């Protein structure tokens, strides 16, 4: 009963949030490796 | 001995199937447990670096979108507490 | 042949004679029946690739509609050493 | 771990609870807590790369709305070994 | 660890100026240079998932605007174990 | 197994990615990495047709961005007896 | 493998060409060579599972276009133990 | 020496000869087999160089569209495999 | 016998292609197997006159839709003694 | 020894720790010391001859401007005074 | 009669053609071939110099539009005894 | 002298032009000649930073105007250790 | 032995080789090398005395532009440095 | 070091002011106080590449206004060890 309310995905504290960083901020159209953008996680 | 867990349930043993199988096509990843919790719902269980863990995750959540009913959520854990861990088994 | 074929379904009626199109079809061998609870119930073969494929054709024909029904049909190719301890 | 992770905040508040949030999120050791002057605080911890990141992202987006807020947060993978001296 | 990261470019001093990114970013062992032939040369590190992709980030845009600039830049969660042999 | 699968692509990131997918994807051991020439490298692996041809799907449909593209990809299930000097 | 392909035609003209086709196709073993009667003339092959469906694709895919053509291009996988005596 | 088949279906044993006749006059060709079907399906089956299988099987059909039943089909395989040998009889 | 056929296309993959098309058409042993470099790669069949024109035909019409297709296509009628070390 | 001597400025602790880094890895050259002057600004002080002292700079400065605060000063000394010595620990 | 006679084309299609035709026009001697690189291929020949020069007009005829065409014919009369390592 | 002074272009003519105006306008050493294959030449030289920056500044001013000309050339002001071994 | 050096850089080996007739036919040069670089690029290394070398380079690019595709590269170098030498066959 | 910097200029007062400018804008000993006769006056410093750069540069525009004026401001950086005379 209750309410199966249909949800998906979340990737709950996944480290890719772009800020201060420094080494981050390089997936901008650019690597192109593996699912680091792929299918991106609509937290 | 990898300390970042990553789990997924899923709703049906395929789809749980397909999440082991693309944790250990993924990364570093050593599957620790798969469990029925009852009524369709099947957890796995792995462990390894944080962006193992969190590369292996994503990818079994890409794989088992689709399969049969699939998945309801992925969930990763960065610096677990050694509390939790006979929770899981030890 | 190593690769996994394996089935789910909505109670044990399909589930069986899905086993037997499994063993009818192609050369396998099941290693699992597997009852996931709330009427899931999985089966799951080993074989190789094309006989796993051919299988799971077989299963999923009469299943899907037999008894209450299919839930996912699937092959897996490569099962992963590191699986084998869960199956 | 030589992976180096470090935040900068304006307030030794959201300084101090980013610190309790990259060490919950992840499994590592933080080794500076150091007062910059004028209300900035920094907060220095180690371990790999996958575990830093993880809980330097994770303490950057709690850690916002907190006080003033970050100031900085950024991360080093293999630091050189002669900056040790420096911390 | 034993993550596989790779890059290449149209050259060998993009080539050379990445795999230094690589060693210098992030403390990643390198395990081979290579001349696929007619300009493409590629270069090859090993280690943490996090600082596979640590490697990559500094050769990613260190490279662009280097000679002919980058070819591709994209990196192998994990190799199966007989890949080597082609590596 | 007999039957023959082989791919070509421009750059080593292709080719290498494209191998790690064969070999996720099916029972397909790598026999030969070839740089053709001008760029052009090519993959080779023995296996069972069905699993081989599995194998080329996974390995065309995992660059079409992974590097500049594919070039070609096809089955062989029958090469002759005389074809291993070519292999 | 022990799976069985086998092809049936008015004539052999296209039961020989589809033969030719089955040994182009995949790795299969021809085993029969039945003059039905009337003109039907069926060819049997043993092969894997996936072999067998590479071969009796390409010998219908052959056939059509000579003399009066396929009739039946049948598939099976596993016959049972005591079908083969007769075989 | 030649492997190459050349070979003929026809309705009727007249085309049958006919085109066999076609073969040794056409080509240096020799027939391997002389086979009949069932239902008046007959076929010829020679033996050679893929040139001279192709000329004799020319000859053959260019004399057997229209006598008797009629030519049914042609066919030139040139190289079958060792496992097709068998099936042509040896 | 000693008539040469031989193709020309761009990469390994058609090469293949045509390879497989010379011992599946006619009576020849590829002799030569060349990367010629730049893309261009080289087969070289020897057998009977008529048998090279078939195989070559086969080969031409095999490697021009698999990926960017020959470039060339010739039949030698007799190699003079001389081009032996050629060959 | 070489005595030619860098030194950068910075608002924050951030930019002034990989300002060093990126001293270290550009060019193998000595760290004298670091300072916090106070009111947030913090100064990285760096020894070397003069063109590995210039690279490293001018990697640092690319290296600061978009992470944290930026940049306040940079420029590169090539031969500090015996002098100024003193204010570098006497 | 040391007089020898060189041409140069795209690809060793053309490249034998030709040498098939030095050999076939005129009665000179085949010292050997060479791969330049990226597609280009080159035959040397020697005899006599009005031979030669026939044999390279017959070869440059046959080489001029199959395949990618010929690049560069060329003749040298008295070549020097230096020359001679470098053939 | 670890400073790593680099150079590349098309060809050894403006490849050995750099060379030499490394080794005569600054006293620093050459350490590599290399054929990166499509025409693409490598020159790599040691020595201070200094001097690394002045021996490149003369080559990429006196070798751009001769030959196809200079591709890429730039120095690494801190190379690293790791790199060296795969020089 | 002069140290001089020529050297002649051409698309295809035939204005290489037409370079090395000139230069085998002018002066007192020997070729010490023929060399592809790699994607048709060829060139060619003699060494003699510095007047013998120029004479023979002059000759080639009198002789080698107008050949087929012709001249790409050509140059002199009039007293190469020892270090080079290893670059040179060592 | 090994490096030489030196510079003309028309009287002895500016010739002074750029040795005052090499000896503090970089670590150099200088070596060489010539009176070329007519005016001209030669300063001669010895150091490496860089500080030897740098010191000219700023001896050179501090120094083109003082006085009468410089005269010439390029410098070697590798001299030949037979420039020994003109020590």
């Amino acid at each position: 009963y209750s309410a199966k309310n249909t949800e998906g995905v979340t990737g709950n504290r996944y480290e890719d949030s772009s800020k201060i960083t420094g080494p981050f901020d390089m997936a901008e159209d650019k690597v192109t490796g593996t699912e680091q953008f792929r299918f991106e996680p609509n937290k | 001995m990898g300390i970042a867990l990553g789990m997924i349930e899923t709703r049906g043993l395929v789809p749980a199937i397909e999440a082991a199988d693309a944790m250990t096509k993924a990364a570093e990843v050593r599957l620790i447990g798969r469990e029925f919790v009852g009524g369709g719902y099947v957890t796995v269980l792995v462990r390894g670096e944080t962006g193992a863990v969190n590369a292996a995750v994503r990818a079994g959540a890409d794989a088992c979108e689709r399969v049969g009913d699939g998945l309801v959520a992925a969930h990763i854990i960065a610096r677990p507490h050694r509390e939790v861990e006979p929770a899981l088994g030890n």
